[PDB]
């Protein structure tokens, strides 16, 4: 997998590695999980997520 | 904001209203609970630099509600390369005296990694653009935080479609050339969100050039050529004195 396609399938940030190989990353606020490129939230606000509609569908 | 709609209160936790002397000067972005980013064209005319203000977790600006939290501008942050009273490299980095508190109303847009902006945000069709801006060219101001749907536009096909300044690479037009749906004067600073995957990233900052033109399609700074010069000043520490201009790249 290549980061530029499909996003490499990432939730978020990729990187590119020597390799076939690859790596998801989260944004400060967000843990990856174990299939290595979903984003969870760590906190009770991360970033670009609205509040009043997590809750909504919560 | 014209041919939007009222943002529904807590839709837009990001948003920063920017006041001087009370006043209403322009739109922010919360990326962080003490960084926010806006628009350098904002502080051309500035002149007490002390009487900055960002509001976050505002509406309805005709009342209070108690949501509302209220900080002193510490830092002021442009690009060396930003020419007052022109529109290229529009963008600026403020610093706040204090943390905002995160809450329902209050939270921070994701600035993203440049590569992921790049090579995936800026293919995003649509993005959201929002203000306390003028509802109409030659209009009056919304009481009511505004947000508009906004299609991205590949520089070619934003020339092409257009009938003055260039668009640079610094820059990425976005909106509608039937003179219907704009961001406008007022809504300067604010954000261009993007969504992706679940989330919200910053992709553009309301800039300037009239507004809803026939003709003419919006004009937004182009935050992913900026996100490493923004990373590294948030690692900063602060300075005396509000402006600092700030070398770019
Ligand atoms: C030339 C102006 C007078 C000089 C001056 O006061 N400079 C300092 C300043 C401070 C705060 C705001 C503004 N300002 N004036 C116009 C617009 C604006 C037009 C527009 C169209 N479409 C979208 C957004 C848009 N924004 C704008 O943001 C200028
Ligand atoms: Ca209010
Ligand atoms: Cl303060
Ligand atoms: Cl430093
Ligand atoms: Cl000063």
């Amino acid at each position: 997998l290549i980061c530029v396609n499909e996003n490499g399938g990432c939730e978020q940030y990729c990187s590119d590695h020597t390799g076939t190989k690859r790596s998801c990353r989260c944004h400060e606020g967000y843990s990856l999980l174990a299939d290595g490129v979903s984003c969870t939230p760590t906190v009770e606000y991360p970033c670009g997520k609205i509040p009043i509609l997590e809750k909504r569908n919560a | 904001i014209v041919g939007g709609k009222v943002c529904p209160k807590g839709e837009c936790p990001w948003q920063v209203l920017l006041l001087v002397n009370g006043a209403q000067l322009c739109g922010g972005t919360l990326i962080n609970t003490i960084w926010v980013v806006s628009a350098a064209h904002c502080f051309d005319k500035i002149k007490n630099w002390r009487n900055l203000i960002a509001v976050l977790g505002e509406h309805d600006l005709s009342e209070h509600d108690g949501d509302e939290q209220s900080r002193r501008v510490a830092q002021v942050i442009i690009p060396s390369t930003y020419v007052p009273g022109t529109t290229n490299h529009d963008i600026a980095l403020l610093r706040l005296h204090q943390p905002v508190v995160l809450t329902d109303h209050v939270v921070p847009l994701c600035l993203p990694e440049r590569t992921f902006s790049e090579r995936t945000l800026a293919f995003v069709r649509f993005s959201l653009v929002s203000g306390w801006g003028q509802l109409l060219d030659r209009g009056a101001t919304a009481l009511e935080l505004m947000v508009l749907n906004v299609p991205r536009l590949m520089t070619q096909d934003c020339l092409q479609q257009s009938r003055s300044p260039n668009i640079t690479e610094y820059m990425f037009c976005a909106g509608y050339s039937d003179g219907s749906k704009d961001s406008c004067k007022g809504d300067s600073g604010g954000p261009h969100a993007t969504h992706y995957r679940g989330t919200w990233y910053l992709t553009g900052i309301v800039s300037w050039g009239g507004c809803a033109t026939v003709g003419h399609f919006g004009v937004y700074t182009r935050v992913s050529q900026y996100i490493e010069w923004l990373q590294k000043l948030m690692r900063s520490e602060p300075r005396p004195g509000v402006l600092l201009r700030a070398p770019f790249p």
